[PDB]
C-alpha cells in the first residue's frame, strides 16, 4: 500500500515536469536531444518506508482515492508523451528479471541486495534507482539520431498505444521495480516485480498455525484432500499461474536495446531526448 | 499404442533418417576445397551471416529432426576437436550413411555392418599410419607455410595466403608455450584477434605483442607510455565498502566529516602506494572511479577499467605482470610490490576505424603476438578470423604433432583401392561394407570436382588408376605418389604442391564419422511425443 | 518435416543474379547524386523527421531493406564514409558497376573464384597505378589546402560558401595537434565540435577561438564578461553527497539536530574556500550546484556553471588547457583557467550561450553554425564533416591524386596495358575490371547531362597519349579538362581506399552461392 | 573447474577436505558491525584480512596443497581475499562441492572433512600420489587425481 502510493506520487511528478516543458525545449531537444526533465531522486516520496526510516511499514496510509485510476491515467499518459516523442527514460527496464541478476550496478548502486519480496527481513529503506545514461547522453556518437533509432522504449516494447506487452520500472522504491500493465490490455496496471511463490511463503507460518490451532478433519474439511500443506505445496507448484498477474508474464522478448547496455546506478530519475 | 505420438518402424524411419542426412549434406556440400563456395544466412531480421565453415553454418542452424543435429553437434566437436573438415567431415557422414543404408536398404543385417565399419576405421587409420608424411625433415616454415595456405585455400582469404600464413606462423612460434616440463605445448586462443572493418587485409597487422579492444579511460590522461612499467589489478578502486551489511551509526556528529573524508582516502592512499612504486600502466576490470581517474591525470598515468578477464590473464602472462585481485601482504597490512609488475617496451592506445584501441609492443617477459583485422564490413571480418581462429589450430597441431598428411582428397584415392583389396581378407559379408565404406569414401573428390564443376568420373578414374598404379610393382618410391588438382583439373603431387593437412584431422575425422554412423544406422524406430 | 520449419533457401545462379540485381538497383538508386553538377535528397526518417543530404552514406544509413547484400553494401557505404567521409558520393556506384559487369561472365560458365583472382591482381596495379599517378603537396601552404578543400567541397550545396568553409575547416583542422606523442601528435575530429544555431546566415557562421555553451550562469551577480578568467572544471559535484556507507544517526540530545545542520553547512563552505584559495574567476561543473555555496562562490564574486556535459568539459578543459578535478582541496594550480583570453555569456536570441574566446593557443574548438533551419544546418555539417576530415586525411598524407575522372582512366589503360600483356583467361576479367572504371565519369557526364558517349571515347582517347595524366571531366562544361588548371585535386588515400573497398564488395559477394532465412535465436 | 589461475598440476599432492566457509565470519544469528568511530576504519579492514591470514596462515602450517571447498550457497562462500591468499600460499583449491559427494570423496581420496580451523590437522590431512585437471575437448577439462596411498574401495 505504501509503495504504490509512493509509485503513484514520483510518476506525477514525471508526467508534472513533463507538461511543464515549454514547447521550444521539446522542440530543441525533439531535434538536439539533451536533458528535458530530470526529477531530483532526493524528492523521490522522501517521508515513505522506501525512503527513510523516520517513517515505518506501520505509518498512517497517505489517504488516496482512486488510486488505480490515478495510477492508471499518469503512466499512460506519461508514455505517450515518451510514446509520441519517443523520450529515452533512465527508469524503465525491458525484463525486470535483469534488475535483480545480470545488470550492472553502478558507483552508489552496488548497496543494493535484493528481497524481490515485501517481508520484515528485508531493509526496505533504499535509494531511488535509475539506469545511468549519462555516456550515452553526452555521447557524440550516439546523440539524437542513434537513440530515437535504439533507446527509445517503442523499439523494445512496441508502440505503447499498440502494445500489450508489459512496462517495467527500476528498482524506484524499495528495491522493487515496478510491472505496468499494457494499454491495449485495457488498463495500465501496476505491480511489484515478485514471484508468487515468495508470495505464498508469507503464509507458511499461519499453514503451522492452523496444524496446532485446527483439527485435521476440520483442516480436511476446508483445505479438501491433503489439508493446507497439501494446498500450500500444490498451491506453490500452481503459484506460476494462481499467483501470478499476467502482466509479469507479458514482457517482449526479441530484444533490440534492452537493460544491459548501461548500468543501473542512485541517482535522478530522468527523461532525455 | 502411446498418446500425443505416433511411431514409425524399420525401412519408413531407416529411410527418412537417410533423407534427413542427405538433405545436410546438400545444405554443404558446395563450400568444401579450394573451390567451395561459402553460405550465408539472413537470420530472421537481416542479422545475416556470411561463413563457409559448416560448424558456424550448423551451429546457426536450426535443427529439429534428431540424426541431424547428431551430425550438427557432431560438426561441431570436429570443430572442437579440428577446425575445419567442417568442409568435409559431415559430408563424410551422411554419404557413408548413404552407403551403408543401401546396404540395408536390401536385405543386410545393420550390426555386420556396424563390424565392418569398425575394422574398416580401423584398417584406414593404421595404413593411414602407412602412409604418414613427417614434417621434422621438411622445413618447419615451410611446410606450416604450405598447409596455411593449403588451409587458406577455400577461405575468403585463400589469394592473400602467403601474407596472411606468413603471418599466421609468426603467430604461433611467438606463441610458443612450455608445458608439462616436458612439452612445447602451444595455446590456442591466446593469440588475440580484433576485427576492423575499413582498411584491406593487405594493410591488417600482426601485433608482436598484444592489441586491447579498449581505450583511455581519461581524456586529460596521457596516450602513450614508452616504459616497461605496468600493472593489471582485479581490485576495484572505488571510495571503499562496507561489503556486507556494516551500518554507520552516529550519536557524536563531530567526526562524521573526518567519516566521510576518510571514505575515498582509503582508495587515495591505495592510489598513492601503487603510484608509488612508480607503476605507468593498470588495468582493472572493475570500475575505475573519477577521482582516481584525476589523480592519474595527475600523475600523467595509464589505466584502464573493466578489461576482459582473460586478456589480462594473457597480459599478465604476456607482460610478466601479477594480476591482483587486491593489495595484501602475508603481513596483515596491504602492501604493494614492483615485482608485482609487469613489463614491456611501449603501449599506446591508437585510433583505428577513428576508434582507440590499445596497443602492446613487445613484453620482454614474455613474447606476445596479436593480429588486427582490416576488411570493407563486420560481415567479412568476423569470418575471416574464424579462418583464421581456425588458421592457428591446424598449425597448432601441426606444432603438435609434427608429422604431416598431403592435402588435396589423396586419402581416400588410396584409402578406397587399399581397402578395396583388403576388403577381400575377410571373405565374410562385411567386406561388401567395406566396399561401400571405400566406395562412400570416394565422395570428396567427387564433391570437389562438382564443386569445381567438370567430369568428375575422369578425374576419379584417372585417381583411381595412379593410385591403382600405386598398388602395382612394388618399387613404389618412384611408383608411389600423391596428389590431385581443380584449378587445372587434372592431378598432381600436392606433396610438391605443398597441398597438405594435418593428419589428425583426417584421423578423428573418420572416427567420429565412424561412430556417427554406427549410431545411426543401428536405429529402425522412432516414436513422436506432442508437448504437453 | 526435416530442417528448419518455414526457413527458406536458394541456391546457384538465382541467387547470383538476384544479388547482381539488387546491387544494380542499390547503386542506381543514387547514380544522380555524384558531381559538381549533383542533385540533393530529402528523405523521411520513420518519425516523421527530415533529412536532406547529398552525402550517400545518410541515405543508405537512412536506407531500410529486405534483401541483405543491400544492407551489406550499405555498411560498406558507411565505412568508408566513417573512414573517409566522401568518395561515398562514388564508391557505391563504382562498386555495383564492378558487379554489373562482374555478372557478365557468369554466364561464362566462369568460375567467380578466379575472377575474385583476377581482381585481387587488379587491384594491386591499381594501388601501384595511383602511386605512380600520385603528387606529394606541401601541407605548410595554406591556399592550396584551401583550394584542395573546395576542391573537395565543390560537390555539395556549400559550394555558395567555400571561401568560409575552407578556412573554416582549416583552421579548426590545424589547431589540433597533440604533441604529447612525441612528433606522432595526433588531431581529433570529436574535440571539433559542431554547434548548429539556426537563424542568422551563413556568413554569420563563424570559427570560435574556444567553446560555446548552452547553459547561463546560476547567479546574475557573476558577471557575464571577463577578459582573462580563470576556470574551474570540477567533475565532482559542489554539494553534500552521500556517506556511501548507509550511514545512520542516532541524536539523543536537542542541539545535536541543529549541530549536524550547521555541519553540511559547514562541510559546504569547507568547499567554498578551498576552491577561492586558488583565487579562480570560473567554476564548471558536471554535477548541480549547492546555490549555498554559490552564495559564497557569489560572495567571491566567481563565476559559476553547473550540470555541464562531460565531453564539453574536456573540450572546456582542452580550450583553456587546464585539467578536471573532482577534488577541491588536491586542486591544484597547474590547472588554472589559464588560457582565457576572453569570458562572456552572450543572448542568441531566447537562450544564452557561453563565450570562450582567445586562448593562447586553444587545442580545441567548436565551430558555431548560424543558418537558416537546422536540417539545413545539420546538411551543412556533414558537409563539414566531409570537409575537414579529408584535411586531415590530407594532414595524414601529402600525397595527392587529380580526380574527375582522370586517375580513373589512367589505370584503366595502365590494366589494358597490363591486360594484353597477362595472357591466359583471366585477362577477360582483368580489362572487365578497366571496363567497369570507365563509369564514373561517364556518370559525371550525365550529372551534367552531355554526349556521355562520345566524350568518353575522346576521353580514353584522350588519354592514350601518355603525356598527358591530368585530363579529366569538368563538371559543369561536360568538357575534357586538364586538371592541373581545373584543380579539383584530392587525397590519395581517399582514391585508395576507394578502390579498396570497391574490390572488397566485388569478393564478398563472388564467393555467395546461397541464402538462408528463419535463424531464430 | 579449478579456481586457481597459476596451479595447473601437483605432485605428491596432500589433500585436505574443509566445510567451514573462507569468508567474513557471519553469525548462523543476526550480527552486525556497528560503526560509530574513526579507528573502526582502518581496524576492521584489516583485521578481517588479518583474520583470513590466520585461516589461510594456520592452513599452509598444516603443509597441505590441494584444498576442496562445498557449496555454501546458504551463507558466504570463499573469499577471493583467501583465493588471493592461496593463490599467494600456490596452493590448489576447490570451490562447490556437492554435500552428496563428500562420502564418495571422503570414501574415495581417504579425507575426512574438517568443519573447524582447530580440526583441521595434517594427521587428517590426506595426501595423493599425482592429481591435477587434466584438458581434453580442446579445452574441456576435467580434475583427475591418481593414486593415493589409502585405497579406497570405491
Amino acid at each position: 500500500a505504501h509503495w504504490k502510493r509512493g509509485m503513484l506520487s514520483f510518476v506525477a511528478q514525471m508526467h508534472e515536469m513533463m507538461n511543464d516543458v515549454s514547447p521550444d525545449d521539446l522542440d530543441r531537444v525533439r531535434t538536439e536531444g539533451g536533458s528535458l526533465v530530470e526529477l531530483n531522486w532526493l524528492q523521490v516520496d522522501p517521508n515513505s518506508m522506501f525512503r527513510s526510516i523516520h517513517s515505518s511499514w506501520t505509518d498512517p496510509l497517505q489517504v488516496v482515492d482512486d488510486l488505480d485510476t490515478k495510477l492508471d491515467q499518469y503512466w499512460t499518459a506519461l508514455n505517450l508523451m515518451i510514446d509520441s516523442s519517443d523520450l529515452i527514460p533512465n527508469f524503465m527496464m525491458r525484463d525486470p528479471s535483469h534488475a535483480f541478476n545480470g545488470v550492472k550496478l553502478g558507483g552508489d548502486a552496488r548497496q543494493t541486495q535484493f528481497s524481490r519480496t515485501f517481508d520484515s527481513r528485508s531493509s526496505l529503506e533504499w535509494g531511488v534507482m535509475v539506469y545511468d545514461y549519462s555516456e550515452l547522453e553526452h555521447d557524440p556518437s550516439k546523440g539524437r539520431a542513434y537513440r530515437k533509432e535504439l533507446v527509445t522504449p517503442a523499439r523494445d516494447f512496441g508502440h505503447f498505444g499498440l502494445s500489450h506487452y508489459s512496462r517495467a520500472t527500476t528498482p524506484i522504491l524499495g528495491k522493487m521495480p515496478a510491472v505496468f500493465s499494457g494499454m491495449l490490455t485495457g488498463n495500465c496496471k501496476m505491480y511489484p516485480f515478485i514471484k508468487g511463490t515468495a508470495k505464498l511463503k508469507t503464509v507458511r507460518k499461519l499453514v503451522e498455525a492452523v496444524n496446532h490451532a485446527w483439527g485435521v478433519e476440520k483442516i480436511r474439511y476446508a483445505l479438501g484432500p491433503g489439508g493446507m500443506t497439501g494446498w500450500y505445496n500444490r498451491t506453490m507448484q500452481q503459484a506460476p499461474i494462481v499467483l501470478t498477474p499476467a502482466a509479469l508474464t507479458m514482457f517482449p522478448d526479441t530484444i533490440k536495446f534492452g537493460d544491459l547496455n548501461y548500468p543501473v546506478m542512485i541517482g535522478d530519475p530522468m527523461i532525455l531526448g | 499404442l502411446s498418446v500425443f505420438g505416433d511411431r514409425s518402424t524399420g525401412e519408413t524411419i531407416r529411410s527418412q533418417n537417410v533423407m534427413a542426412a542427405a538433405s545436410i549434406a546438400n545444405i554443404v556440400k558446395s563450400s568444401l576445397g579450394p573451390v567451395g563456395l561459402d553460405k550465408m544466412l539472413v537470420d530472421d531480421i537481416g542479422d545475416v551471416t556470411i561463413t563457409n565453415d559448416g560448424a558456424t553454418i550448423l551451429k546457426l542452424l536450426e535443427v529439429e529432426h534428431p540424426a541431424a543435429k547428431v551430425l550438427c553437434e557432431l560438426a561441431d566437436l570436429q570443430d572442437k576437436e579440428v577446425g575445419d573438415g567442417t568442409t568435409s567431415v559431415v559430408i563424410i557422414a551422411a554419404e557413408l550413411l548413404k552407403n551403408a543404408d543401401e546396404l540395408v536398404k536390401q536385405k543386410i543385417h545393420p550390426t555386420s555392418v556396424i563390424s565392418g565399419y569398425r575394422l574398416a576405421c580401423k584398417e584406414a587409420v593404421r595404413y593411414i599410419n602407412e602412409n604418414l608424411i613427417v614434417n621434422t625433415d621438411e622445413l618447419g616454415r615451410d611446410c606450416l607455410i604450405n598447409a596455411a595456405k593449403t588451409s587458406m585455400s577455400s577461405k575468403i582469404i585463400g589469394i592473400n595466403g602467403d601474407f596472411f600464413a606468413n603471418m599466421v606462423v609468426d603467430a604461433v612460434l611467438a606463441i610458443k608455450y612450455t608445458d608439462i616440463r616436458g612439452q612445447p605445448r602451444y595455446p590456442v586462443n591466446s593469440v588475440n584477434i580484433l576485427k576492423a572493418h575499413g582498411r584491406s587485409q593487405m594493410e591488417s597487422m600482426l601485433i608482436s605483442g598484444y592489441a586491447l579492444n579498449c581505450v583511455v579511460g581519461s581524456q586529460g590522461m596521457p596516450k602513450r607510455i614508452v616504459n616497461a612499467k605496468i600493472a593489471c589489478l582485479d581490485f576495484s578502486l572505488q571510495k571503499t565498502k562496507m561489503k556486507l551489511g556494516v551500518q554507520v551509526v552516529i550519536t557524536d556528529p563531530e567526526k562524521l566529516d573526518q567519516i566521510r573524508q576518510r571514505e575515498s582516502d582509503i582508495t587515495k592512499e591505495r592510489i598513492q602506494k601503487i603510484l608509488a612504486t612508480g607503476a605507468n600502466v593498470i588495468l582493472t576490470t572493475g570500475g575505475i572511479d573519477d577521482m582516481c581517474l584525476k589523480y592519474f591525470v595527475e600523475a600523467g598515468a595509464m589505466a584502464v577499467r573493466r578489461v576482459l578477464k582473460r586478456d589480462l590473464k594473457r597480459i599478465a602472462k604476456a607482460s610478466g605482470a601479477t594480476i591482483l585481485s587486491t593489495l595484501a601482504n602475508l603481513e596483515g597490512e596491504e602492501t604493494f610490490e614492483a615485482a608485482m609488475l609487469g613489463q614491456a617496451e611501449e603501449v599506446v592506445q591508437e585510433r583505428i576505424c577513428d576508434d582507440e584501441l590499445i596497443l602492446i609492443k613487445n613484453t620482454k617477459a614474455r613474447t606476445s603476438a596479436s593480429i588486427i583485422l582490416r576488411g570493407a564490413n563486420d560481415f567479412m571480418c568476423d569470418e575471416m578470423e574464424r579462418s583464421l581462429h581456425d588458421a592457428l589450430c591446424v598449425v597448432k597441431r601441426v606444432l603438435e604433432s609434427k608429422s604431416v598428411v598431403p592435402g588435396g582428397g589423396a586419402v581416400e584415392a588410396a584409402l578406397s583401392i587399399y581397402l578395396e583389396n583388403y576388403a577381400t581378407s575377410m571373405g565374410s559379408r562385411e567386406q561388401l561394407a567395406i566396399a561401400e565404406f571405400a566406395r562412400s569414401l570416394l565422395v570428396i573428390p567427387n564433391t570437389l570436382a562438382v564443386n569445381a564443376a567438370q567430369d568428375s568420373t575422369d578425374l576419379v578414374a584417372k585417381l583411381r588408376a595412379f593410385h591403382n598404379e600405386a598398388q602395382v610393382n612394388p618399387e613404389r618410391k618412384n611408383l608411389k605418389w600423391i596428389g590431385l588438382d581443380l584449378s587445372n583439373g587434372k592431378p598432381r603431387d600436392n606433396k610438391q604442391a605443398g597441398v597438405f593437412e594435418p593428419t589428425i584431422v583426417k584421423v578423428k575425422s573418420l572416427k567420429f564419422a565412424t561412430e556417427a554412423a554406427i549410431t545411426i544406422l543401428r536405429i529402425d524406430d522412432l516414436i513422436k511425443l506432442h508437448p504437453e | 518435416l526435416v530442417l528448419s520449419q518455414n526457413t527458406k533457401r536458394e541456391s546457384g545462379r538465382k541467387v547470383q543474379s538476384g544479388n547482381i540485381n539488387a546491387a544494380k538497383t542499390i547503386a542506381d538508386i543514387i547514380r544522380t547524386c555524384l558531381g559538381p553538377k549533383s542533385m540533393m535528397k530529402m528523405l523521411l526518417d520513420p518519425m516523421g523527421g527530415i533529412v536532406m543530404t547529398n552525402d550517400g552514406n545518410a541515405i543508405l544509413r537512412e536506407i531500410q531493406v529486405q534483401h541483405p547484400a543491400a544492407k551489406s553494401m550499405i555498411e560498406i557505404s558507411r565505412t568508408q564514409d566513417e573512414e573517409v567521409g566522401d568518395g561515398t558520393t562514388s564508391v557505391i556506384i563504382l562498386a555495383g558497376e564492378m558487379l554489373s559487369v562482374a555478372e557478365h561472365f557468369l554466364e561464362q560458365q566462369m568460375h567467380p573464384t578466379v575472377v575474385i583472382s583476377a581482381y585481387r591482381k587488379a587491384l594491386d596495379d591499381m594501388i601501384s597505378t595511383l602511386k605512380k599517378i600520385s603528387i606529394p603537396v606541401d601541407i605548410s601552404d595554406s591556399d592550396m589546402m584551401l583550394n584542395i578543400i573546395n576542391s573537395s567541397i565543390t560537390t555539395k550545396a556549400i559550394s555558395r560558401w567555400s571561401s568560409l568553409a575552407c578556412n573554416i575547416a582549416l583552421d579548426a583542422v590545424k589547431m589540433v595537434q597533440f604533441e604529447e606523442n612525441g612528433r606522432k601528435e595526433i588531431d581529433i575530429k570529436k574535440y571539433a565540435r559542431v554547434e548548429k544555431i539556426p537563424g542568422g546566415i551563413i556568413e554569420d557562421s563563424c570559427v570560435l577561438r574556444g567553446v560555446m555553451i548552452n547553459k547561463d550562469v546560476t547567479h546574475p551577480r557573476m558577471r557575464r564578461y571577463i577578459k582573462n578568467p580563470r576556470i574551474v572544471l570540477l567533475d565532482s559535484s559542489l554539494e553534500y553527497k552521500k556517506g556511501e556507507s548507509q550511514t545512520d544517526i542516532e541524536i539523543t540530545r536537542e542541539e545535536d539536530f541543529t549541530r549536524i545542520l550547521q555541519m553540511e553547512e559547514e562541510y559546504i563552505q569547507q568547499l567554498c574556500e578551498d576552491i577561492i584559495q586558488l583565487k579562480p574567476d570560473v567554476v564548471i561543473t558536471e554535477k548541480g550546484i549547492s546555490d549555498l555555496a554559490q552564495h559564497y562562490l557569489m560572495r567571491a564574486n566567481i563565476t559559476a556553471i553547473r550540470r555541464v556535459r562531460k565531453t564539453d568539459n574536456n573540450r572546456i578543459a582542452r580550450a583553456c588547457g587546464a585539467r578536471i578535478v573532482s577534488r577541491p582541496e588536491e586542486l591544484r594550480e597547474d590547472d588554472v583557467g589559464t588560457g582565457a583570453g576572453l569570458l562572456e555569456i552572450k543572448k542568441i536570441g531566447d537562450e544564452y550561450f557561453t563565450f570562450i574566446t582567445d586562448c593562447k593557443d586553444p587545442k580545441a574548438c567548436t565551430i558555431l553554425l548560424r543558418g537558416a533551419s537546422k536540417e539545413i544546418l545539420s546538411e551543412v555539417e556533414r558537409n563539414l564533416q566531409d570537409a575537414m576530415q579529408v584535411c586531415r586525411n590530407v594532414l595524414l598524407d601529402p600525397q595527392l591524386v587529380p580526380g574527375g575522372g582522370a586517375s580513373e582512366m589512367a589505370v584503366a589503360h595502365a590494366l589494358t596495358e597490363k591486360s594484353k600483356a597477362m595472357t591466359g583467361v583471366e585477362q577477360w576479367p582483368y580489362r572487365a575490371v578497366a571496363q567497369a572504371l570507365e563509369v564514373i565519369p561517364r556518370t559525371l557526364i550525365q550529372n551534367c547531362g552531355a554526349s556521355t558517349i562520345r566524350l568518353l571515347t575522346s576521353l580514353r582517347a584522350k588519354h592514350t597519349q601518355e603525356n598527358c595524366e591530368t585530363w579529366g571531366v569538368n563538371g559543369e562544361t561536360g568538357t575534357l579538362v586538364d586538371m592541373k588548371e581545373l584543380g579539383i585535386w584530392e587525397p590519395l588515400a581517399v582514391k585508395l581506399q576507394t578502390y579498396k573497398t570497391a574490390v572488397e564488395t566485388a569478393v564478398l559477394l563472388l564467393r555467395i552461392d546461397d541464402i538462408v532465412s528463419g535463424h531464430k535465436k | 573447474k579449478v579456481s586457481n589461475s597459476g596451479i595447473t598440476r601437483v605432485e605428491k599432492a596432500k589433500i585436505g577436505l574443509i566445510q567451514f566457509c573462507l569468508s567474513a565470519p557471519k553469525t548462523d544469528m543476526d550480527n552486525q558491525i556497528v560503526v560509530s568511530d574513526y579507528a573502526q576504519m582502518d581496524r576492521v579492514l584489516r583485521e578481517e584480512r588479518a583474520y583470513i591470514l590466520n585461516l589461510v596462515k594456520q592452513i599452509k602450517k598444516t603443509g597441505c596443497n590441494v584444498l576442496l571447498i562445498q557449496k555454501s550457497i546458504l551463507r558466504d562462500a570463499l573469499s577471493d581475499l583467501a583465493l588471493h591468499f592461496l593463490n599467494k600460499m600456490k596452493i590448489m583449491v576447490i570451490k562447490d562441492i556437492e554435500r552428496e559427494d563428500i562420502e564418495f570423496i571422503c570414501k574415495t581420496i581417504g579425507t575426512k572433512p574438517v568443519a573447524h580451523i582447530d580440526q583441521f590437522t595434517a594427521d587428517m590431512l590426506g595426501s595423493a600420489e599425482l592429481a591435477e585437471e587434466v584438458n581434453l575437448n580442446g579445452s574441456g577439462k576435467l580434475l583427475k587425481i591418481t593414486g593415493c596411498a589409502s585405497p579406497g574401495k570405491t
